[PDB]
């Protein structure tokens, strides 16, 4: 269950790389492009663990 | 783009022909004065782009760190390119990538 969560996440957070590379993610307010791509990315591995 | 001078091979400044009302350069140290093509006289830019391309060399394929990618050369549909992303440094820029194919050296994206 562990590893098939973390793997599960680890696909998550791909996702949301290939989205920010082709243009297509969502920004926040008080927030650049490159800040909400790491922001996303940390709350997906912070929620994995 | 400001030429210099076929004479004293110092920089042409822009000038004016009040006679004839076209816009000459002026040298500030001979007489010389020669016409122009551009009426032209300056720019300024915020939204830029230069270093979009340019990081690329002929021999960016012997770079061993660069990742190769299985995406298709439009060019001579080489299955192996080598790809890096925009080589400008700026804090807004995209992530969006560039493909170098390492057969005709020619740079494609996907898009
Ligand atoms: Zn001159
Ligand atoms: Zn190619």
């Amino acid at each position: 269950e562990i590893t098939h969560a973390i793997s599960s996440a680890k696909e998550q957070v791909q996702e949301i790389i290939y989205k920010a590379q082709h243009n297509e993610l969502e920004l926040k307010p008080g927030m650049t492009l490159r800040e909400s791509f790491e922001g996303e990315v940390s709350r997906t591995l912070n929620d994995a663990r | 783009s400001f030429r210099f001078c076929l004479e004293c091979n110092n920089m042409l400044y822009p000038k004016e022909d009040k006679e004839n009302q076209r816009l000459l350069y002026s040298c500030r140290n001979c007489d010389y004065t020669e016409l122009a093509e551009d009426p032209k006289v300056y720019r300024h830019e915020l939204i830029t782009n230069i270093g979009e391309t340019a990081g690329i060399v002929d021999d960016i394929g012997q770079d061993p760190t660069l990742p190769r990618s299985d995406k298709e050369c439009p060019e001579c549909h080489s299955r192996d390119c080598v790809f890096f992303q925009s080589q400008q440094r700026r804090k807004d820029t995209n992530m969006t990538l560039f493909y170098v194919c390492l057969n005709c050296k020619k740079t494609f994206r996907d898009e």
